[PDB]
Parts: C-alpha cells; structure tokens; sequence
C-alpha cells in the first residue's frame, strides 16, 4: 500500500506546483494519474511508463514538531520582509515617476519663460529705440527691474529643476538596489517554504503554526 | 532567567499631491506670478479660495501700474493659461474655477488671447478631467492601434446616441432614469403572504397652489397593476366631486391620465414603463420592510422640462501570405536583456525561460542555456518550437521570463501576441519591458498575466527577433477554415475501419451508445474547476458532434480541443458558429482567461447580446470590466457590447465609469480604460458633468484625508476636528462638496452638508463620517439627512466582491422562495484604496450593544445583555418577529460566511440593528488568505449570546424547537448555494483579472470547492456541513430533530 507516488485535487496540485515530468496517483473512476498538469484515468502500470514515454499510448520524476514552529516563523518573517519591500518596491516606483512627470511640468514652466524674457525683449527694445528722451532713465529702469526678476526667476526654475532630477538617479540607484535585494531573498523563501512542507509532511504520515 | 541574558545586538528602538506641487493645500494667501502678452510679470497676492474672474480684473488693475500698459487689450480679450500637475499646458477657460481647484503646480498665470477658434473643442478638458489624464496624452501615442481603437470605437458611440433620441423626451428620460426593476415579475411565496389577496395600500402624493402645499391620496390597488392604472386611481380620487357626475369623471380622468408620471419620494427614481408595481424594486423593498410606498405624481412636461440634449459630435480626428502556406516550425531569436538587478553572490546563473500559450501550453516548455549569468546577460540563440507555423491558433501568445539558478526562480517576465489585432503573424525585432512577478506568484513564467510589454522604461527590457518570410503573413478568413473543415470531416468519415487510440474520432457513427450519452451529461453538470483527465477529453472531442444537444457542455468541450491541431479548431469553429446560446450565467465562463479565443468569446457575447437583461448586466457589470484585461486586443466584441449598453441605459453608464475610472491607478489597463473611459464620457451626454461633480468632490475629500495622515497625525481628535471643520468651511470646499449625486447611488442627491454631524471616526486611517441634507422635494418621506463614509486608507475592492456575493446568494435564496435576509450594504471603490461605504443608521456592534448594557463595577459582560437590549427595542408582537429577523439573518450570514471564508469574526465587527436584522462589515481577506500560514474554517461562531437570542430566552439553547428551525434554515440554505456552485466559482474566475492577493490562481478558487463539497454527494454534503458546523461550536449539530 505504501508505494511512494501513490497517496489515495486541491492537495494533489499544491504537491505538483513547481516541479516537468513529476508525477503523483467511484462511480465515475478509479486511480487517476496526474502527470505534470495531465489527469490520466496499479502498481504494474506505472513501472511500465516511469521507464517509457505517454506517446504511443495517446499520441501527444516520481516525487521536529518545534522545527515546524523555528521554520514557520523565518517563513513569515521572511514573507513581511517580502511584502515590505515589495510596497517600498512599488512606492518608490510611483514617486519616481511622479518626479518625471514633474521634470517635464519644471521644462514646461521654463519654456514659458523663456518665452516671456524673449517676449519682452521684443516690445521693450522697440519701445526704448521709439522716444528714447522721454521717460529716459525713469522708463528704462523700471523696465529693466521687471527684466531683471523674469531671468533671475528662470534661474531659480533651472535650479529648482536640477535639484529634482539629482533626487530622481539617487531615488533610481534605491529602487534599484530594493529589486536586487527581493532577487536574492526569492529563492531562499522558496527553499525555507518548501523545506517547511517537507517537514509538516513526515510528521502528517495550529500552535506551532 | 527570563531570556537567559541573550543580548539582541541588532535591535534598537529608533500618495499623490494636491492644489500645488509638493504641498497638498495651498496657503490661505499666495502669490502668483501673472506673465501678460507685453513681456511683463506682475506679481499678484491673491487668496487660495479667488475665482480667475476675481484674479484677472485685479490683474489689469494691477498692469497698468506697470510699464507697457497701452500695449495690453482689454481684459475680455484674454483667457489664463499654465502648466499643470499633469505637466500640461491647460487653458482656463470656465474662469468662474478657484485658484486652488487648477491644479496648478507652480503658482502662476500666463495671459493670452484663445489659441482655438473652437473653444467647444478645448472642452476636451472635461473629458481628461473626468478620465484623470489629459485627452492630448492620447492624440500622441504612435501605436495604430490605439489610433483605429478611437477612431472605430466611434462607431458604437454612434449608434448608441441614435437609440436615444427615437422618441425624445420619452426615450431620453428612459436613458437618465431607467426603471429599477427587480429581475421577474413573479412574486415568492412568502412576499405575496404579505399582501391580504394580492393588494398593496400605496400614497400618492400631490402639489398644487403655491406649490408649497402637499396632499395624499392613499390607493389600495393590486400588486401588479401597473403605473398607467395606479396614475388614474389617484387623479379618480383626485377630482370625485358632488359637481361631477359619474360619466364627467372619466372625461376629466382620460385627459389627465398620461400628463403625468410616477417619482419615488424621496429619491430620483421612476416608473417609467409597463411594469407590474411589485417588479419596481421601491415597491418590493417596501412590502419586505413592511412599509406603505409613497409615490408623487409628477407632470411629464416639468421631468421633461429638466433633461437637457445629449450635444453629441463627432471628434476632430473623423499581397498577403496565408499562414498555413509557411512549411517551417516556429522559431525565436532572444537577444539581449539590457538591465537586470542581481546579486553575483547570492545568484550563480540566469536564462530567459519560454513557452507558447493559449491560456495553457501547445508544445514542451524550454529555455536558453544559462549564459552570460549576471554580469551584463546576452544570449543569442535561436529557441526552436516543436508547433509548426500552420498549427498556431489566432490566439497564441509566447509568454518568457528571465530566471535565476534546483535553485529556479523568475526575475523578470512579459508576454507577446504572435499576431497582432491585424491577424499579422509576428515578424522582426521587437522591444519587450518586463514587469515584477507578484506576491503570490513563485511559478517561472505567468501567462495568465498581462499580454503587452510594460509601459515603464526603467525595467528589464529583454528584446528579441521573430522568423521572417518574406511576406506579412495572415491568418486565414473563415471561408478558408470553413473548408478546411469540411475537407477534415469528409476526411474522417473513410478511415481504417479500426483506429487505436480510438479517443481519436467516434468509431460509433450515427449510433453512439446509450451508457456514453449519460456519462456525458455527468461531464456537464461538474463544475469548472473539477479538472477533466485526458480519456474525458478525447471522449468529449469525439463525440462533440452530439455534445450539440447539451449546450451546457461547451466549457468542457472547448478545454478537451488540441488547440496545436488547426484541423481540430478549425471543425470546432463550425461548431460554435451555429453552436446553440447559452444561458448568460454559463457564458460569462466563456470571458474568463481560460477561453481567449475570438469565435469562443464572440459567441458568449451574442449570448449577452440576447439574453443578458440592463438588470443582470449590472449585477455583473465588476465581472464584465474585470475580463476586459484578457481581451487580446483594444477593440473587441466584448468591448462594443459593454460601452453600448453604457450608453444605453445611465445606471449602468455610471458604474462602468467608476469602476474602469478606480483602476486607472493600474498600468495593467490604464491605457485600455482611459481610451474606453474617453469613449464614455464623449458620448454618455449631460452627466460628464454631473459625473465631473462627484470626480471633484472626491479629489478634495482624498485631498482632505490625505493631509490628515500625514503632518496632522500625533494631534488629539480635537485638533484634527477643528481643522477638518475649518477646512470644511472654505468656499472651495462649500463649492465642490455639496451640489451632487452619491457615487454609491446617484439616485440620491447630496445637498448642503450639515457640518453638525460631518466627522472624522476615531480608526487609525482617519475614515470621514459625512453628511448632507437630502434637497429632494418630499425628503421626510425617505430620509431627510444622507450619510456615507469616505475611507482614504484601505483596499475597498475585497469588500466590494464579497458584498456582491451575498447580494447574489439573498437573490438566490428568496427568489426560490426561502426568505434569509441579508443587508449587503453599498459599497465603492473609486480609487488606490479610496472608496465609499453605505451608512446603516440604528445599527449598532455587539461590542457597543454590551459596553451599553455592562453593570456598574467591572466584572464581565453578560451573555442575556444582547437579547435585553434587543427586548427593550422591540416590546410586544413587535418581540417575536424581530427574533424571526435576527434567526432569518443569522442563518444567511452563517452560511454565506463559512462557504465565502471570510476572516474570523468577533464583537466588533457583527452588528445588530434596533429592528432586529444581524450583519457582518469588515470582511477583510474572502478565500482563507490567512491559511497560507485543511482548515475548513467557520468564521461565525455562535456564542451563546446569539443562541439566547435565537431560541427566545432560555437556558441551553441547544434544545428548542426555535433552534432546530434555525438548523433547518442553514441546511436548506447551505444547499440552495451548492446548486449554483457554477455561477460563484465563475464570478470569482472572472476576478483573477484584478490584482487583489486573494485572487491569484484557480487553487485560491478551489476553497469553495471544499467548503460546498462538490466533489462528494449532496447527502455527504449537508453532512459534511454539519460535521463542520459542529466541532466548531462543540455540540447541537449531528442530531436530527427530536
Ligand atoms: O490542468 C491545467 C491546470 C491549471 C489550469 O489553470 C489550466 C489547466
């Protein structure tokens, strides 16, 4: 009876998840083969097709209470750990591209300016040539200070976009840096879970949990 | 001793924005740069709340003590202008809008004459305002696509305006106010009981002179008559007179009779067309409530004078090889991944994984080999698919992903169309970005995610190469296939009298046997997920010819087709082309992931086009948006079906706007949505901008709450409310937040709010408590004062499905005549974790019921404290039947809650109401999301304290009658729910599309498999319940009735 692949749905794909070629075995059927997922509807059977192939028959890799609670608890440490970085992932995603998004307003902005102290040099280097005597220093000045602040102001603009976009490579270098740390705790969290459903296997043949 | 002295080293014990950039509420008084058309910056001080109208005549007040001034035009001549948060140039055109609502992102204003001749055009504003991104953002993507999208789409915009100005004003009003009208006529058993013979009293109300005074009119007419009928019985009553004879009456009647309609106090609804008035759902709410429906009698011509036209026009913008001639197999070049974030410790070696998909795979999965591995990754193979090219089906996608190394593990994955919406088989060079595996995910290559590359540049950007023939490859018409069939079938029919693998066609002929036609019916009637074994498949695919006769059977034949075997799929084309309809319910499985192909789900539509009720589409309508995300391409059938209906009937419109409108936030559809989004809001008419005022009211509550969180968090109660208050004062507040329709219903207005009452609860997230004054005309017959709660923080979308779910098992269970009521209250999420929920007034928590009822000094809480509160509340006859509620309700919710899962529930978050009625909020995580860490749980646990109650007072509970009729009710129920296990496992199929944690793959559905017992009996089934309903509460349950 024992048998190894032989156990005798839910339960059968939750052992077949993440492993091609794995295998696992009233009114309606009998024993049903679920070969990785092919439902195929008896220990003289499977003998035969651990060694040869499924084609020519239809035409198109047979796989302590404390413990449980030492592992557990690194599993759902290791799973916030996950799901914390996974948000600063996500977050820092967002903000990111809420600060490009800004870049292009801050280049909008500037482009209106520019505009305006090109704008005003047009009407007011035509309104120095016309007259010129007339409101001379008076006129000309009062001119100029208005200038004086348009270009002093885009610079601050410039800088103010400058600033923004050192944060966004520093915010980049993070994000970055967020996705390779995921990368190398990923296949030790699939090690620590599967390990984990090895041991709670043996000992099935809350608390803790 | 306690931690023998081990010493943790380590430990130690130390959103988007808003009126501005970088601020979210902009200072009370503020300074704005005003750039004029002569070169001139004027800076204004001007206050956050002032209209342009105010800051622009100020302006030119202000200019002329500049230089330059005769160089300015009139005011009038000039219209604003800046850069917004969107980073667009927007015109400011309704210059009535305040300073702070411009979403301005620096405090500036250029002034220019209109660029635009059509200033109509430029309220394309409206539209991106409603859609949340500008309409230009669209005009500017490359992509024909989307370009034939738009412009196609048009179409169906079109013919929906049409249908509505057929018999105008009628039709219009029909549009606006479609009639809510419960699914079928017939009325249940235990509704008509409630009705001595068939006969309801009603009160019509009128108003004449001068229009203040009000009067009834209380008819006591039958339940199925209709609004024509119950109209004349109240103007006969109206005007009897002792100066009017019998024969003058009817005379003054049939004149009078259709000037007017039936209005629902208290709310806008309607009885607009020839229905019985027990279907109107107002007037079977009100014989459940036990309560007398209070209609009016409105003049047609003062409804008719207050619907508007609809203003529709038209936007400014208005040689081939047959795949199966290319003798070749399917082969991929990868190139190149440019970007990849991994640690050379801790990963040795990483390749690009592959696989060709129609949902499942048609060929051995494979790899590159594990080259370049970390540092600066390249391969440039040639991956070699054993398919060949003619056996491709229309819907094939590759589907890859870059993983690490049994130390296998994704990185990075993205999936591709191998034809693209032109039926072009895939050829050239393409640019793939890839996107992040999820949560739940640890599986290598997911193709049940996203097909389409990310639109996110920085992120792994695998490019790769596709075989080239000389030619842009088609795939074949239906003529072609159609052929190919016959030719196949006719083929079949002179085979060698013996075939093995005899799976392979009938060898029965015209008579198949009799033992087989009822295993195939057994087939049939097991539900999706009872996965289906090879020999079933053949089986079915042989005798699919007969499989005609069960239509029901067509989920199960279609997923047993060799979808790698064009001869298969091509005769299984014919098949569903004159396949028979189906029912609505069992087609909506067709639009799932599991059925991407476009005759499949072309057919499920025309099953919708014909079946599918406004009412029952609506029921569905999260299902219908949620399968759009595995539609292959933007313009699709489904797609043409749903935005018509939209536009058809404007209770559903209105849904369909929100719920594409909350997942815009999603990179996965923000393109497909926006683009159907802008569709809707072209063509829905007048309430773009009754849907703008609700769209506005949000941002500024989200604004609001969002302030709240962060900086005026770490202040008592009394800080944040005094703020709230002051906020809440403010004009642009006042403006925004009180004119409009609920989101949850906008059958509701929303008047003035009544700040009284207007508050923050005291939960962590700083949920606001809102009211307003309900400004309907006859408000004191429904409710005079509205209120629901806005929630910034929590992921509504959960609650939302679960809320549907009950909805659907109360239709379920009354509408088979067994009354359970439950009260799935309103819920609406409109945002990233933003959202609505309906407030149930006179309901109170069991906590709150026991706080109220606990003793002097301390001690504990007694277990009679809730049936003696619920003793005071109801005194009398009035006694018994709110204890006939509470059991009628605490068996639905008992049985709703163990099938669904939902999480443990406890003190505080079961409510009772004064009336009697038992129902759960804060369902939190549906599926046993929690179990991660075969636990057949029950979340509702009866304690004594609901025991005392259901069982009328007594002491052990367990051995009433009262309490073995509450049994029977759950077993009954239990049941009722099993025999539409289809639907709920379909329903929640049909949400994988949405990335809620709890919905990831079909195993996270599988629960409600073991909870209903679908793979036992139904016997074993109620047993099954039993068992469970027993150990959980430790006794009661195995007995039977004695
Ligand atoms: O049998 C396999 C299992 C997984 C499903 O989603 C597809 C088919």
């Amino acid at each position: 009876q024992d048998a190894e692949w032989y156990w005798g749905r839910e339960e059968v794909n939750e052992k077949l998840r993440d492993t091609d070629g794995t295998f696992l075995v009233k009114m309606h059927g009998d024993y049903t083969l679920t070969l990785r997922n092919k439902l195929i509807k008896v220990v003289e059977l499977i003998n035969h097709y651990r060694n040869e192939s499924l084609a020519q028959y239809n035409p198109k890799y047979p796989v302590v209470g404390k413990k449980l609670h030492e592992y557990n608890t690194q599993f759902q440490e290791k799973s916030r750990e996950y799901d914390r970085l996974y948000e600063e992932y996500t977050r820092t995603s967002q903000e990111i591209q809420m600060k490009r998004t800004a870049i292009e307003a801050f280049n909008e902005t500037i482009k209106i300016f520019e505009e305006q102290c090109q704008t005003q040099e047009r009407y007011s280097k035509e309104y120095i040539e016309k007259f010129k005597r007339e409101g001379n220093e008076k006129e000309i000045q009062r001119i100029m200070h208005n200038y004086d602040k348009l270009k002093s102001r885009i610079s601050e603009i410039i800088d103010s976009r400058r600033r923004l976009e050192e944060d966004l490579k520093k915010q980049a270098a993070e994000y970055r840096e967020i996705d390779k740390r995921m990368n190398s705790i990923k296949p030790d969290l699939i090690q620590l879970r599967k390990t984990r459903d090895q041991y709670l296997m043996w000992l099935t043949q809350n608390e803790w949990l | 001793s306690y931690y023998h002295h081990h010493h943790h080293h380590d430990y130690d014990i130390p959103p988007s924005s808003g009126e501005l950039w970088g601020i979210h509420l902009m200072p009370p008084r503020i300074l704005v740069e005003c750039l004029l058309p002569n070169g001139m910056i004027v800076t204004l001080e001007c206050l956050r709340e002032a209209t342009l109208i105010t800051i622009k005549h100020e302006l030119f007040k202000e200019a002329r003590k500049y230089p330059l001034h005769q160089l300015l035009q009139d005011e009038s001549s000039y219209i604003f202008v800046s850069v917004t948060q969107e980073a667009e140039r927007e015109e400011f055109f309704d210059e009535t809008r305040r300073l702070c609502d411009l979403r301005l992102f620096q405090p500036f204003l250029k002034v220019i004459e209109p660029v635009g001749n059509r200033e109509e055009k430029i309220l394309n504003r409206e539209i991106g305002f409603a859609i949340g991104m500008p309409v230009c953002e669209f005009d500017m993507v490359k992509d024909p696509e989307v370009q034939d999208f738009r412009r196609n789409i048009l179409n169906v915009c079109k013919e929906a305006v049409d249908l509505r100005d057929l018999n105008s004003p009628h039709s219009r009003a029909m549009y606006v106010y479609p009639p809510n009208v419960e699914s079928s006529p017939e009325l249940p058993k235990h509704i008509y009981n409630k009705l001595d013979k068939g006969q309801i009293i009603v009160v019509i109300w009128v108003i004449v002179s001068p229009n203040n005074d009000k009067q009834k009119y209380t008819l006591k007419i039958n339940h199925d008559c209709v609004p024509e009928q119950v109209i004349a019985e109240a103007i006969r009553k109206k005007t009897r007179s002792m100066l009017l004879s019998s024969e003058q009456l009817k005379l003054c009647v049939l004149e009078y009779q259709g000037k007017y309609i039936l209005k629902v106090c208290g709310c806008d609804e309607y009885f607009l067309e020839k229905y019985p008035l027990s279907q109107y759902k107002y007037i079977r709410s009100c014989i459940m409530l036990g309560r007398m429906p209070n209609l009016m009698l409105m003049a047609k011509e003062s409804l008719y004078s207050q619907l508007p036209m609809d203003c529709f026009t038209m936007p400014s913008y208005s040689s081939t090889k047959s795949l199966w001639v290319i003798n070749s197999a399917l082969r991929i070049k990868i190139l190149c991944a440019t970007y990849v974030n991994v640690n050379i410790r801790d990963i040795d070696k990483i390749y690009v994984r592959t696989g060709i998909y129609h949902g499942g795979e048609p060929l051995c999965d494979n790899v590159n080999t594990q080259r370049v591995p970390c540092s600066n990754p390249r391969w440039n193979e040639w991956l070699n698919y054993d398919i060949y090219i003619p056996d491709l089906p229309r819907a094939a996608r590759l589907c890859l992903s870059i993983c690490s190394v049994e130390e296998h593990c994704p990185l990075a994955w993205g999936n591709i169309n191998l034809f693209d919406y032109t039926d072009t088989l895939v050829s050239g060079k393409m640019a793939l970005n890839l996107w992040p595996v999820p949560h739940g995910l640890e599986d290598l290559l997911n193709p049940i995610g996203v097909t389409g590359s990310n639109p996110n540049k920085e992120t792994p950007c695998l490019e790769l190469e596709f075989d080239w023939f000389s030619s842009v490859v088609k795939f074949p018409d239906m003529s072609v296939i159609e052929e190919h069939a016959n030719w196949s079938v006719s083929r079949e029919a002179g085979f060698s009298y013996s075939h093995a693998g005899l799976s392979n066609r009938l060898a029965r002929d015209n008579e198949l046997r009799e033992n087989d036609k009822e295993q195939l019916k057994a087939i049939s009637t097991r539900d999706p997920l009872s996965e289906i074994t090879e020999q079933e498949k053949d089986f079915l695919w042989s005798h699919r010819h007969y499989c005609v006769t069960i239509p029901e059977i067509l989920p199960k034949l279609l997923l047993s087709v060799k979808w790698n075997s064009r001869d298969e799929v091509a005769q299984m084309y014919c098949l569903v082309k004159d396949w028979p309809p189906i029912k609505p319910e069992q087609a909506m499985e067709l639009l799932d992931c599991n059925y991407p192909d476009p005759m499949v789900r072309g057919f499920a539509v025309r099953c919708l086009e014909k079946y599918l009720t406004d009412d029952k589409l609506s029921q569905y309508l999260i299902q219908l948006v949620q399968v759009l995300k595995y539609e292959q391409y933007l313009d699709n059938l489904l797609v043409r079906f749903l935005l018509k209906k939209a536009l058809t009937n404007q209770r559903i419109g209105h849904f369909f706007f929100w719920h594409l409108k909350s997942e815009m936030h999603n990179k996965t559809v923000s393109q497909r949505f926006g683009l159907l989004l802008e569709s809707y809001c072209r063509a829905c008419g007048m309430y773009l901008k009754h849907l703008n005022r609700q769209v506005e009211a949000m941002e500024k509550l989200i604004n609001l709450t969002d302030i709240l969180k962060q900086e005026k968090k770490d202040e008592t109660q009394k800080v944040q409310m005094k703020f709230l208050v002051e906020q809440m004062r403010r004009p642009d507040f006042m403006d925004a937040l009180q004119g409009f329709l609920s989101p949850l219903n906008p059958a509701h207005q929303l008047g003035n709010l009544r700040l009284e009452e207007c508050r923050i609860m005291s939960s962590a997230k700083r949920p606001l408590w809102l009211n307003w004054e309900n400004p309907d005309i006859m408000s004191e017959l429904l409710f005079q004062n509205n209120e629901i709660i806005f929630k910034n923080g929590d992921d509504l979308r959960q609650d939302m499905l679960t809320l549907q779910i009950i909805r659907i098992m109360e239709n379920i269970w009354q509408n088979q005549g067994l009354d359970l009521r439950m009260l799935p209250y309103g819920c609406l999420s409109i945002g990233d974790c933003v959202g609505l929920i309906e407030v149930v007034r006179n309901s109170h928590t069991i906590m709150q019921i026991q706080c109220k009822g606990g003793l002097k000094g301390a001690l504990q809480f007694n277990s009679h404290t809730l049936h003696q509160w619920l003793k005071d509340k109801n005194k009398g006859e009035i006694y018994d039947a709110a204890i006939d509620l509470f059991t009628r309700s605490c068996a639905g919710y008992c049985v709703a809650t163990f099938i669904l899962g939902i999480g443990d529930r406890h003190n505080s978050n079961i409510m009772v109401k004064d009336d009697g009625q038992l129902f759960h909020i804060d369902f939190g995580h549906f599926l046993d999301h929690k179990k991660k860490k075969k636990r057949e749980r029950v979340p509702f646990v009866l304690t004594q304290d609901f025991l005392i109650v259901i069982s009328k007072g007594a002491q052990e509970c367990t051995k009433t009658r009262e309490f073995e009729r509450f049994q029977e009710m759950c077993y009954k129920a239990y049941l009722a729910i099993r025999q539409h296990a289809n639907l709920f496992i379909n329903l929640f199929s049909m949400m994988l599309g949405s990335g809620m944690p709890e919905l990831q793959s079909f195993d996270d559905i599988a629960y409600i498999r073991k909870t209903l017992a679908l793979d036992k009996t139904e016997q074993e089934a109620l047993e099954y319940f039993m068992k469970q309903m027993n150990d959980a509460h430790h006794g009661g349950w195995t007995t039977k009735m004695d």
